[PDB]
Formats: structure tokens, sequence, C-alpha cells
């Protein structure tokens, strides 16, 4: 069925223009109308752009967009970025295979402060937990900016998805963001691999930590 | 002036059911399309169901097909969603919205009603120390923390040395496990040289079960 | 607000629910004119896979008037539906059905694989042409296309091709499945508009002060049944001083007299304040149903007790009343 | 309203942007083109005059009002083969008399003669004995010195 996808981390300096894109697959995005929504933390998403290039009252002319039909994609641009524009942005379109289709969302950060790479520390199961027949590995990410990172777990050289839960970035006391991820293994699973690791992606480069049974 | 008001959220067991409602005014219901849109915590938006202006036809996303029923009453000025056989995967915030035409935009949105699906009973947390390895310690700086696991419901508050240690301290958001229980963690940032000389005890407080756990974290 | 019965709808259904469509190289056109354009059967329909307006939003379209509306229909592959748009190029956009960059209208399409397939080679498209098409042109000639330098002399051969190629539409083909495409082109000329969307009417409430809009006239007042009749073609009546007297209702064809909403001066009837602070109030030339209540010719008098006994006049009210 | 090809002597035997399909006899019509609309008024009455145009008064009710948009400078009357009259309208003032049922029963042509001017000036089909001022006279310049 037709689906929409979006980039996770999008950021730009205040006063400048940022582009937020959305792409389609298993159908044509340009065969129907594309909407864009903005969800500020704490409330519901509201319409910013509709029917490709229209906007509701209360939305300034800083918000505009278009559909690139030959690339099966669409985007909006936000000029004159303000610190009030921090929000989760969403794309929406219509299909026959899937009536209303929403994208996964884009996290937009306005860079009103210096950027920072994440500090990642990966902790092994303690003896107390192993004695309870559990082996949760804990990946803690802190001190990063913009507040948007991707966190994933691996077993040896292959990715592991089972038993994985994540949180979103959350502003900490130093105005940077922190995030976490948990991998819940049994001791037997933990010891079935040479090692386990957590890799955190920020912009493009990554930070990777490894722990193992001893 | 158009407004949407929602209710009917709360905690339900797996396999259970409930009805959500979205009361509204400022428009005639029979002139507009009504929809439900779902958003799980940490997730983006997805569509659940759509009902036609006069209630003559209904549409659903495959993931809720055969389980959820969308219905409306244009005389009572309210939209309803009957959700049967709720699964753990259905934990989410449910929004109602007004649509001018089928392939148009969602012009008005509610605030969102949270539905949590869990068989878990109220339980206090177990706390396990998270010790840094020598590989990270050797860098000159280090971090150590606590894992708070298998508690229900939220929230849990965590502090270090009974509130004495606030510098370099962060408590992470909790996650919901497939077991219906929650887990979170807390970390304190230290100089690597302080790991073997200073005391680092986390104080984990879970009000719903009157449980307090004091756990010392040491380096590996 | 009252508008007449709509007994003349635009035949969008005839175009969309047709048993057969034309080939794209020979696309059909039907003129829509002198009718009510109800688009609620097009934009509220979930059966369409494509629904995009390059002219005006559907939310406004159903309230706009045009001189002419044209419905252009044809069958093409699903992978070619994206070519039916202004600014596009390709085998269909250039040789079969071209829309102008400034196209004003809507492109609607849906899957027809459940009917228009076998292989079904009845539908054709132009593969070769000497030049591209002008906006809304059509070319149904069979002249052999010369790709090379050797004259074709009416037949196929080395670098000579029949200009058309058929579609291999089969029930087992998404991109190669047939789609029915209808393009609705809307224009406004210097001529009087002939096609407007439907207008909604409200219920009519009698014997109340209301605002109103009947067909093309507006005003305020009270609508009551008239005891007068109009000629068969007349829409409303007018008074001596050129004010609206009555209106003929667009749906019932009954005639309703229009009166002004009650108004008049308000005066206070009082004994001198030296002896009393009690007062009565007279509403001039109004009914007591509109405002010790006494209805008289002067108006509606409240606070004064009417009595049978006559007395020499003291404070005059009017029409014999003191 | 198609771009019809016609003979130079069209008769009946014994693209269109508009299409519609449905002596003793006096038929009267008025054809006028206002802001693109072709308005047709008509009346059909019995007569007992077989030689010439009957004398009398009637008003023609509107028949159709067609949103056509065509320039009309000339027209052709079509007869079937095995009488009619044509006049032209002018932007003149008339006083129209409406009876109790709203039917026009009489009329005054306000520029026909001095009595008609008085009748229009006074808004009455009956004029009392006396003198009425109906218009002003002004001699116009005929040359330039
Ligand atoms: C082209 O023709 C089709 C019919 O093949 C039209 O489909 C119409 O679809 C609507 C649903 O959106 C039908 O309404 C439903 O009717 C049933 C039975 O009375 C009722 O139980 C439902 O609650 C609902 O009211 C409608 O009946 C159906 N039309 C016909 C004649 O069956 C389609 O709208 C046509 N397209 C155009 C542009 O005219
Ligand atoms: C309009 O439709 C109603 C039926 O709903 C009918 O009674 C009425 O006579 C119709 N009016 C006209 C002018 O056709
Ligand atoms: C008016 O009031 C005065 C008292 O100030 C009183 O003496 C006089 O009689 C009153 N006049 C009348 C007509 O009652
Ligand atoms: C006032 O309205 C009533 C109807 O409720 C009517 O019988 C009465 O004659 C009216 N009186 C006047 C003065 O209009
Ligand atoms: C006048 O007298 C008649 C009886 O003859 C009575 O019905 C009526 O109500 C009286 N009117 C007033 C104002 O007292
Ligand atoms: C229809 O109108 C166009 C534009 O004026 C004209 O070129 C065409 O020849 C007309 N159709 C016919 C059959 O003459
Ligand atoms: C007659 O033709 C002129 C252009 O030469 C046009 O402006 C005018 O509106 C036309 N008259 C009618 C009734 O269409
Ligand atoms: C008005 O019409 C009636 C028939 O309903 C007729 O008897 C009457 O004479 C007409 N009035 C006039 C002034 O012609």
């Amino acid at each position: 069925n037709f689906m929409l996808t979006q980039p996770h981390s999008v950021s730009e300096s205040p006063g400048k223009t940022v582009t937020i894109s959305c792409t389609g697959s298993s159908g044509s995005i340009a065969s129907n109308y594309v909407q864009w929504y903005q969800q500020r933390p704490g409330s519901a998403p509201t319409t910013v752009i509709y029917e490709d290039n229209q906007r509701p009252s209360g939305v300034p002319d800083r918000f505009s967009g278009s559909i690139d039909s030959s690339s099966n994609s669409a985007s909006l641009t936000i000029s004159g970025l303000k610190t009030e524009d921090e929000a989760d942005y969403y794309c929406q379109s219509y299909d026959s295979s899937n009536h209303v289709v929403f994208g996964g969302g884009t996290k937009l950060t306005v860079l009103g402060q210096p950027k920072a790479a994440p500090s990642v520390t990966l902790f092994p199961p303690s003896s107390e937990e192993l004695q309870a027949n559990k082996a949760t590995l804990v990946c803690l990410i802190s001190d990063f900016y913009p507040g948007a990172v991707t966190v994933a777990w691996k077993a040896d050289s292959s990715p592991v998805k089972a038993g994985v839960e994540t949180t979103t970035p959350s502003k900490q006391s130093n105005n940077k963001y922190a995030a976490s991820s948990y991998l819940s293994l049994t001791p037997e699973q933990w010891k079935s691999h040479r090692s386990y690791s957590c890799q955190v992606t920020h912009e493009g480069s990554t930070v990777e930590k490894t722990v193992a049974p001893t | 002036e158009v407004q949407l008001v929602e209710s009917g959220g709360g905690l339900v067991q797996p396999g259970g059911s409930l009805r959500l409602s979205c009361a509204a005014s400022g428009f005639t219901f029979s002139s507009y399309w009504m929809n439900w849109v779902r958003q799980a915590p940490g997730k983006g938006l997805e569509w659940v169901a759509n009902i036609k202006q006069d209630g003559s036809e209904k549409y659903y996303v495959d993931s809720v097909k055969g389980r959820f029923t969308i219905s409306r009453d244009n005389a009572k000025n309210s939209l309803f969603l009957q959700m049967n056989s709720l699964r753990a995967e259905d934990t989410a915030v449910y929004y109602c919205a007004r649509v001018w035409w089928l392939r148009g935009s969602f012009d008005y949105w509610g605030q969102g009603t949270l539905v949590t699906v869990s068989s878990a009973s109220t339980k206090g947390p177990s706390v396990f120390p998270l010790a840094p390895s020598s590989k990270s310690t050797s860098g000159g700086t280090a971090a150590l923390g606590c894992l708070v696991k298998d508690y229900f419901p939220e929230p849990v508050t965590v502090s270090w040395n009974s509130g004495a240690l606030t510098s370099g301290v962060h408590t992470f958001p909790a996650v919901l496990q497939s077991s219906g229980l929650y887990s979170l963690s807390s970390v304190v940032t230290v100089p690597s040289s302080s790991l073997g000389t200073q005391t680092y005890i986390c104080n984990v407080n879970h009000k719903p079960s009157n449980t307090k756990v004091d756990k010392k974290v040491e380096p590996k | 607000v009252r508008f007449p019965n709509i007994t003349n709808l635009c035949p969008f259904g005839e175009v969309f629910n047709a048993t057969r469509f034309a080939s794209v190289y020979a696309w059909n056109r039907k003129r829509i004119s002198n009718c009510v354009a109800d688009y609620s059967v097009l934009y509220n329909s979930a059966s369409f896979s494509t629904f995009k307006c390059y002219g005006v939003s559907p939310t406004k379209l159903n309230d706009l008037c045009f001189t002419n509306v044209y419905a252009d229909s044809f069958v093409i592959r699903g992978d070619e539906v994206r070519q039916i748009a202004p600014g596009q190029t390709g085998k269909i956009a250039d040789y079969n059905y071209k829309l102008p960059d400034d196209f004003t209208g809507c492109v609607i399409a849906w899957n027809s694989n459940n009917l228009d397939s076998k292989g079904n080679y009845n539908y054709l498209y132009r593969l070769f042409r000497k030049s591209n098409l002008k906006p809304f042109e059509r070319d149904i000639s069979t002249e052999i296309y010369q790709a090379g330098s050797t004259p074709c002399n009416g037949v196929e051969g080395f670098n000579c091709y029949f200009p058309l190629q058929s579609y291999g539409f089969q029930p087992t083909n998404v991109g190669y499945q047939p789609y029915r495409v209808v393009v609705l082109s809307f224009e406004l000329l210097h001529a009087p508009a002939t096609v407007c969307g439907p207008k909604k009417s409200t219920n009519l409430v009698k014997n109340k002060c209301v605002n109103f809009n009947f067909n093309g006239l507006t005003g305020t007042g009270v609508l009551t049944e008239s005891n007068k009749k109009f000629l068969p073609f007349q829409q409303f009546g007018r008074d001596i001083a050129d004010t609206t007297d009555a209106v003929r209702d667009p749906q019932t064809l009954e005639i309703l007299d229009i009166t002004p909403c009650s108004f008049g001066g308000v005066s206070v009837i009082t004994p001198g304040t030296n002896t009393s602070n009690q007062v009565a109030v007279l509403y001039q030339d109004v009914n007591c149903t509109e405002v010790n209540v006494f209805q008289t010719r002067a108006g509606c008098l409240i606070g004064a007790e009417h009595v049978n006994n006559s007395y020499e006049c003291d404070i005059p009210i009017g029409a014999g009343i003191c | 309203v198609c771009e019809f090809q016609f003979c130079n002597d069209p008769f009946l035997g014994v693209n269109c942007t508009f299409e519609y399909v449905s002596f003793k006899n006096l038929r009267e019509f008025v054809f006028k083109n206002i802001d693109g609309y072709f308005k047709i008024y008509s009346k059909h009455t019995p007569i007992n005059l077989v030689r010439d145009l009957p004398q009398g008064f009637s008003a023609l009710e509107p028949l159709v009002d067609l949103p056509i948009g065509i320039n009309i400078t000339r027209f052709q009357t079509l007869l079937a083969l095995h009488a009619y009259y044509v006049g032209y309208l002018q932007p003149r003032t008339f006083l129209l008399k409406y009876n109790e049922n709203g039917t026009i029963t009489d009329a005054v042509d306000c520029a026909l003669d001095p009595l008609s001017e008085t009748k229009c000036t006074l808004k009455s089909f009956t004029v009392e004995k006396g003198i009425y001022q109906t218009s002003n006279f002004r001699v116009q310049p005929t040359e330039s010195i």
C-alpha cells in the first residue's frame, strides 16, 4: 500500500530557511493533495499548509511548499525561522490502497544555541540482574544538540530489534538533549554473542559503544 | 468558533474494549467528514478511521479492521470510536478531527485522548546498578547510573544522594515493555577519578506502590 | 435563504459512469453547459485514485460559475496518469492529450482493470508524430511516420512506423493496468455564465422578523401569506415608492407579503414628578405581542390601567385616548 | 447556436454552446440582446382581420431569457414552402398602466405628441382642463464665429 516517509533530524539557524521533505513509495504522491502539519510539544498537530500551497489564517507567508512529481516527493520550506517553530512536522496525502496516509514525522530544531555531539555510555547487566535471570543492556545518550538522534542495537555484526524500546530526546539541565534505549535480553541470549553494542547517529557521524559477558 | 472536546480514555486490559467520543460545536456535523487519527508516544501520526458526512459509509486502516468501529450521531453533535479487542500495540493518543472533503485537509483537531492497554497490576520497581567499564573510564571522564525496571504505573522519580547531588544529573523518560511494565534509567556524570572515592547512591521513588529503593553504583 | 428546485444537473455521471471510453489518441469531449454543476459526487467519492485540481480548490469550485465546462475522457496506463497535468511531457502528454501550462481545471482518474482488459488492444495511443500537440488538440490520422530519410510512401518499413501503438491491457497486469481518466476544464468567458454549482436553501419561517435572500434580492422584514396573485413569470412585487411589496417563493411558488419589522417611537406618559414618580410607557404604532397592557390605535400602552369611565382629557395620547 | 451553414434562400419544406428541444392567428414577438442575453417576449391572440396588421393593445410576456453571447446585427425570417411585419425598438419613455391583476392594459408613448407629454408628466391617463409645463425649449447654436 502507499506510504510516506520523512527524515528524522532536520535543523537550521534562526532567521534562515529550512527544507522539510517527505517522499512516497508504492504509489504516486502527486496524484492527490499534500498537506503539512505542525505539532508543537504538548498539543495536537494543526494545518500549516494544505492542498500543496495554501495556508489557513494564523499561518504567515514564511510557510510555503510544492510537489516534485518526477521524484515522487514533496516538501515545505520555512523561511525566517523563529525559536517558536520547534515542532514535529508531518506530511499527509490520500490513496486508494490506503485512504489517509501520514508520514513518520520530522523533528525540526531551530539552532538558537551551539551544537554538540552526543556522549554515549553503554552499560552491561549487573550481577544482581543476572541473578534474577535478566540481562538488560542500557544505552544512555546525553549532552547533544539539535535534539534529534537515532539509536540502534547490534549483536556481533548484525542488528538486533527484538527486545528494544526507545525514548525521545528530552531537554536536560544544560539546555542540551538526552535520550535512552534499552535492550532486554535473557542471560542466555546475552552470552550467545561475542558482544553487544549501541550505535548512535547524529547528523551523519556515529558514536558506538560495546559491552560483553566476562 | 469550532471546537472539539474528547473523553473516554484511561487504562484498559488487553482484549478489553472502550468507547471514545469527540463532542463538537460551531458547525453542522452532517456537512463534514469525521476522522480519528492515532499517535503512539514517540511515534508519528497514522490514520485509524473515516466516516462519511451522513454516516452512509465507513473506511478503516487495515491495522484496526474488524476491531474498531467508527460511528457518528449528527443529532447529538458527536463522533464516536468503539474499540474492541484492544492490543498492547494500540496504546496511543487518539485525536478527532474535522475534514472539509475526503481528500482535503484536517482543519480542526482535538487535544488527544490517551488509551493505555495493560494487564499489569501496580508494582514497585527493582533497581540494578549500571557500572561503567574500564574502557570508558580510561578516557578521563565517566558516567554511572541506575536501571529502574518492572514497575507499574508511571511515574518514577529518581535523584542522587537524597537530592544532594544535582550537578551532572539526568533522569531519562520511561519506556513501556510488552509485559505491560515500565522501565527507565538515571545517570550521573563524574570525573573518572571520582568513581572509586565518592559515593553515588540513586534514590528511586515510585509513589503508587509506596516503594523506595536506595542503590549504590560502583565502577567495574 | 431560498433558491428554486434543481431539476437540471450537469451530466458528470454520464461521463464518469459510461460503458465505454475512447482511446487516448482519439480522446472524447463532451460540453457541459446550462446546468447545475454538482461536484459532491466527485470529491466525496473514495473510488478515485487520482483527484487533483490545478485550477481552483474543490472547496470553492462548488460555489463558482463558468460559461463552459468540458469533460475530456480517455483510457491510459496507470503509469501514464501522472502525465495528465500542465507542464508535463511524455508519450501521452506530447502526442495524445496535452494540457496547457496554465490549465484551469481538475484531473480525475480511477482503475478500470475489472472491465477494460483481456490482451485488450482496443485502446490505442500515439507513439510517433512529426511534432508534439498543442493544448487540447487531437490527431487521429494514420499517416506512416518517417523516422529515417527514406520516403514511407504510405507503408511501414525501414525507419517507417504506423503512428499508433495499442495497449496490452490484461487483467493480470498496477502500472500497466488501464485507468479511466476524465479531465474537467473550466472557463469563464465574456459571455454570461451558464454553469453554477447548487445553492442550498433554508426552511422558511413565517410571521417573524427575519433577514432574507430570495433568488437575487435581499432585505429584512416579516413574511406572511399574500392574498394577491402574480402573473406566471413574475418573481416579486413592488410598491408605489419602489420598495419590495411581496416576494414569490422559489420552491413553493406561493406569494408572501413583506412588511417592515415593527418599529416606532417610545414615549413616557407621566404625572408631574412633584406628585408621583410612577410612569406608563407608550410604544407608538406597534403590537403588544411585539413589545397592565392596553392595546390602542396610538400604540401599545404599558403601566396604565384602562377604564370604561370617560373624563375630560388631561394627558393626551392620541386617537381619542387620554 | 452552431456555426450553421445557410442557403441564400433558406426555407422549410411542406459548435453549439446552447441547445434546446421542446388569417386567424396573430403572433407577436420582441427580440432584444442585453448584456449577452437574448430575450424573447411573445403573445398569441385570435384575430378577425385578414388584410393588414390588427389595431389594438396588448403586452407581451417574457418567454425565454437565453445566456447565448452572440453578436446580432442582422436576422433572417424562415418560412415553409409548398405575412409578417418588422419594426425597430427605440430607448423611449413610456407610462404603463397596470390593472388590479398586474396586467398592462394601456400605455402612453411620452414622446408621441404634446398630449402624451402632459399625460406622462402628470402620471395620469386622464388630464384635467388647464395648462401644464411639460418640457423646456432651447434654441441651439448652428455656427461658430
Ligand atoms: C457512478 O455509479 C455508481 C453506481 O455504480 C455511483 O455509486 C453510488 O455510491 C454511493 C456510496 O458512496 C451509493 O450510496 C449508498 O446506497 C446504499 C443503498 O441504498 C446505502 O445503503 C448506503 O448507505 C449509501 O447511501 C449510491 O447508491 C451509488 N449509486 C448507485 C446508483 O448505486 C456513483 O456515485 C456514480 N458516479 C457519478 C459521478 O455519478
Ligand atoms: C420542489 O420539490 C418539492 C418536493 O420536495 C415539491 O413539492 C415542489 O412542488 C417542487 N417545487 C418546484 C418549483 O418544482
Ligand atoms: C408640588 O409640591 C409642593 C411641595 O414642594 C406642594 O406644596 C404642591 O402642592 C405640589 N403641587 C401639586 C399640584 O401637588
Ligand atoms: C396583535 O397580534 C394578534 C395575533 O397574535 C392579533 O390578533 C391582533 O389583532 C394584533 N393587534 C394589533 C394592534 O396588531
Ligand atoms: C367595561 O364594561 C364591560 C361590561 O359591560 C366589561 O366587560 C369590560 O371589561 C369593561 N372594560 C373596562 C376597561 O373596565
Ligand atoms: C468549434 O470552434 C473552434 C474555435 O473557434 C473552431 O476552430 C472549430 O472549427 C469549430 N467547430 C466546427 C465543427 O467548425
Ligand atoms: C459585439 O462585438 C464586440 C467586439 O467587436 C463585443 O465587444 C460586443 O460585446 C459584442 N456584442 C454582443 C451582444 O456580444
Ligand atoms: C383578475 O382575474 C380574475 C380571474 O381569476 C378575473 O375575473 C378578473 O376580472 C381579473 N381582473 C382584472 C382587472 O382583469
